[PDB]
RNA sequence: AGGAUUGAAAGGGAAUAAGAUUAAUAGUUCUUAAUCAAGAGAAUGGUAACAUAUCAUGAACUUUAAAAUGGAGUGUGAAAAUCUACGGAAGAGUUCUCUUUUCUUCUUAACAAAAGUAAAUUCCACUGAAAUGAAUCAAUCAGAGAAGUGGAAUUUAUUGGCUUUGUAAGAAAUUCAAUGAAUUGUGGUAUUUUUGCAGUCUUCAUAAAAAUUAAAGGGAAUCUUUUGCUCGUAC
RNA sequence: UGUAAGUUAGCAAGAAAGAGUAGCUCUGGUGAUUAUCGAAUCAGAACUUUAAAGGUUAGGGGAAUCCGACUGUUUAAUAAAAACAUAGCAUUCUGAUAAAUCUAAAAGGUUCAUUACAGAAUGUGAUUUCUGCCCAGUGCUCUG
RNA sequence: UUUCACUCAUUUCGUUAAAUGUUAA
């Protein structure tokens, strides 16, 4: 069993000081600095995690392809497909009701 | 002698409020024209737990009536409100639970909470969990109404003070018996440093006026005048009665 | 499993029989499920003191500290309803 | 380092002017044509000697070619 | 029938969520490959912008241009409305048949532009108004 | 347009790894291989969930999300370590008493690719459950729709989790010879650690903010190359 | 295997008490894929001996009385307790421009991002049971 | 001589000092 050491000058097991021990040539084990776990986007109404958008750090979406950070739909990337269907029905049905309620009832 | 712990509390060094995870200030929106001559519609986005208080807080979202954008408020939840509900505030609001109305448009015998003691001051009375105030009478002569405070006292207010219809949520909070010293320790997580209270008689003569001698006792009457100087004002102040009641 | 100490058997024998009997009523009602006033499913569980969430129905309701609706908060909803009707008509 | 998959990608790669150095490695089974470009080190694994020879015909004459074998340079 | 040719529907899901489209051919049973109740619609992908009396004549033509789309949609993903257009006035939408929707390939751009052109022409005369107003959710 | 200064070498944060090297510095030097920032040279497809090496325009203004959030306990995916099965190669130990024997090595980075192929959760389409079914260690779920079939998405220590591949055998390890030669298979219904995931429990406790980033609503307007400063770095 | 009185019915309880345990050679049970492959675990039987947890690690038990209910804290350096705390019970004042209270003063400061299910000031100390009589004196209060 | 009525110093507050008061409409 090969025992390793911290490479950087951090000495405490904080969230940002996560390490992974991998093997290298000759039976030597080195230290890799592993990333933190992020959260994905959430629907602004129901707070459910959206599909089609990866769970990566906020600055990493700048490196993402322009089509890999949003879904091709009205309110894509901010609202679930169910969050949007009810939006359309609300917009249409209420406007229809306001046409028979007022405007020569 | 020394300074008693009551004196040290007024300095506010370790007795400051532990308000770091608190949500904000729970109050009505500022009074304007649309709250005085019309109604505004608010949407209850969420109901949340504010540390250090027993009642939940509602995140209500009004549209800005004068500019383009939103206006995020933080109300005290009336018992019954749910997410996605619509509430209306203004002089013309309906008498439903959760709606904010001037205290003069509410009928006699109605129940309101988060009442304003002075118009536009965004809520003073009846804010704790399960508490409420009842409207007693109106006086159209000088536009004043009477309400009964949760302590049984009767107070007269201007008829245009706002109030939320209903009962503050979280009722019955104090009916559950605390059982462990640990549970009482956790009660003051978002409050002041006051919990483990040492009896004055167990102290020494320097620390407290009760600090006794060879037998733990007070030695002098524990009912004091209101005009006692700080430091010796310990016990019961201006007490008109004592003992057990029958 | 137990004769007459239902849920407060976790407290063992160290808080007084009466204090364990009193808390038993609250602790049963605090963890119990309630009928959801919108979807009518027994799927409402307490989140925090005074907050109740309908699990399979996507709603949050403000209620009592340990019960979804209190007695005091139940007669108020009817009292306001009666006054609202009277105010509208004459 | 990037790996090209078919011949026509590396024929096109050579006839462009962006080449910088070519290293040929001979192994027990295959031959790798690691063309060093400005950014990446593209390589092609070929399993036929005749196909390997064709690649050496297409290599320009102003570019340096390094042959590597069982002994490091 | 609720869904009949000429009926104006509102799409509820997909890339065209919230657009207004005109029903062309209904088939509630579905084909062998189309294993669902489907209807073919022609709709306004991009609503015309409001024009004023200040821009040049070229801009008012470009601003009033309408971009359309043709798509086979599921009957469960649309909301039929109370409005019906005259399919004879919109003659280019009658000829859009199911056999014209070839799967996996781009729809003929020439046909889309023909309907897009007529949609702009019909709108310019003001004959149809509710069809061409963008739905603001 | 909105609120000044400071406040963390354990909180948040753009981007580097392997091998070698010095009497002593090394994610800093050398070789090789990358990454980031700042520059310079008005679209399609899918029924749908959603998908397309930049692609495929998007101003003011507003909103949403990320950074960014307790603990316990149970089950499980994966990697490493230990143990072990099959198959060998090379070297060493014991050998007067036996031992086809005991022992050592049989390795691989950042960043990317996509032959083959997993576990779990959430959604989509068809159809409509009662003779109620489905499912877990426990639960838990269903006409505001179960199970079945066919799909989509995300997570799994970098691209996309594992094997594999480029890197890359030319390195390194183990031997042999006097610089030059040899090999570097495949498994496991075992244990531990680490790392995620899934639901359950618990609170009169509900368990940070900003810098910074992306998306939406809206319709205003008409590959190559250069640079990357200051300070800490010995023990 | 067996286990008392007492009890807040949860415990007391590992109560107390009794029997077995080694080595060697075997047998059976608990799965996966369609005979092979694997898991340490449980039970059983003969035989032998120096009759077997004990190299190391590893609870003395019972019957009562007093105090504190319990988990917790305490005189750094002679006192760790029957002392403090505690939950429970109770008393007092306060409608917030208030109560308590820091400051020489202050559009000053703390509880207070608060609002009587709250804030502030005290006594007793879980549960059960009960809190007797006295308002003359000293306090405190009064709508006199 | 307290007893009142107004506001004009003064006290206590609220906002982005964001429709107060009187007519018209």
């Amino acid at each position: 069993a090969v025992r390793v050491t911290y490479v950087r000058k951090h000495s405490y097991n904080t969230k940002s000081n996560g390490i992974r021990i991998v093997k290298t040539a000759g039976g030597n084990m080195t230290v890799q600095h592993r990333q933190k776990i992020s959260n994905g986007v959430r629907c602004g109404d129901c707070g459910c995690v959206l599909a089609g958008i990866r769970h990566i750090r906020p600055h990493q979406y700048g490196w993402l392809g322009k089509s890999k950070r949003t879904v091709t739909r009205a309110y894509g990337g901010v609202k679930c497909h169910k969050c949007v269907q009810k939006k359309i029905l609300r917009a249409f049905l209420i406007n229809e009701h306001n046409l028979i309620k007022l405007a020569a009832a | 002698g020394r300074r008693t712990l009551s004196q040290r509390k007024g300095r506010g060094s370790i007795f400051k409020s532990r308000s770091h995870h608190k949500l904000g200030v729970a109050q009505h929106r500022a009074i304007d024209f649309f709250e005085r001559h019309s109604t505004v519609r608010g949407l209850v986005k969420s109901i949340e737990h504010d540390p250090g208080r027993g009642a939940p807080l509602a995140r209500v979202v009004f549209r800005n009536p004068r500019q383009y954008g939103l206006d995020k408020e933080l109300f005290i939840c009336a018992e019954g409100l749910y997410s996605g509900q619509y509430i209306y505030c203004g002089s013309k609001a309906s008498l439903h639970i959760g709606n904010v109305l001037p205290i003069g448009q509410c009928p006699e015998g109605t129940v309101v909470c988060n009442v304003e003691s002075k118009p536009g001051d965004r809520g003073i009375i009846a804010r704790a969990s399960g508490n409420y105030a009842t409207v007693i009478s109106h006086n159209a002569d000088n536009e004043t109404t009477r309400i009964r405070l949760p302590s049984g006292a009767k107070k007269t207010l201007k008829s245009n003070c706002r109030a939320m219809v209903g009962i503050i949520a979280g009722g019955g909070r104090t009916e559950k018996p605390i059982l462990k010293a640990g549970v009482a320790y956790r009660m003051y997580k978002a409050k002041r440093t006051t919990w483990p209270r040492v009896r004055g008689v167990a102290m020494n003569p320097v620390d407290h006026p009760h600090g006794g001698g060879n037998h733990q006792h007070v030695g002098h009457p524990t009912t004091l005048k209101r005009s006692s100087p700080p430091g010796q004002k310990a016990g019961k102040v201006a007490a008109r009665r004592t003992g057990l009641i029958r | 499993r137990t004769k007459k100490v239902g849920i407060v058997g976790k407290y063992g024998t160290r808080y007084g029989a009466s204090l364990r009997k009193v808390i038993k009523k609250i602790e049963i009602a605090q963890h119990s499920k309630y009928v959801c006033p919108f979807c009518c499913k027994e799927a409402v569980r307490r989140t925090a003191c005074g907050i109740w969430e309908c699990k399979g129905c996507k709603k949050q309701i403000a209620g009592g500290a340990y019960t979804l609706s209190t007695i005091s908060g139940a007669t108020v909803r009817s009292t306001v309803r009666r006054l609202r009707d009277a105010k509208n008509s004459q | 380092p990037k790996q090209v998959q078919e011949f026509k990608q590396i024929l096109k790669l050579l006839k462009s002017g962006s080449i910088r150095a070519v290293r040929v490695k001979t192994n027990g089974e295959n031959t790798k044509f690691k063309v060093r470009c400005a950014k990446y080190l593209y390589t092609y694994i070929c399993a036929d000697k005749a196909k390997a020879e064709e690649l050496k015909k297409a290599i320009p004459k102003d570019i340096h070619v390094v042959e590597i074998a069982k002994k490091a340079p | 029938k609720i869904l009949a040719p000429g009926r104006v529907v509102i799409i509820l899901s997909g890339r065209f969520a919230g657009k207004k489209a005109v029903v062309s051919s209904v088939n509630l049973q579905g084909t062998k490959d189309r294993k669902y109740g489907f209807v073919t619609v022609v709709g306004v992908e991009r609503a015309p912008l409001k024009i004023t009396r200040k821009m040049s004549a070229k801009v008012q033509e470009m601003r009033t241009s309408v971009k359309s789309f043709c798509k086979v949609i599921n009957v469960n993903h649309v909301m039929p409305t109370k409005y019906t257009v005259n399919l004879e006035q919109f003659n280019l939408i009658k000829q859009v048949k199911i056999n014209n929707f070839e799967a996996g390939k781009v729809y003929p751009i020439s046909q889309k532009k023909a309907i897009s052109s007529q949609f702009a022409e019909e709108y310019r005369k003001g004959k149809e108004s509710w069809l061409f107003t963008k739905l603001r959710f």
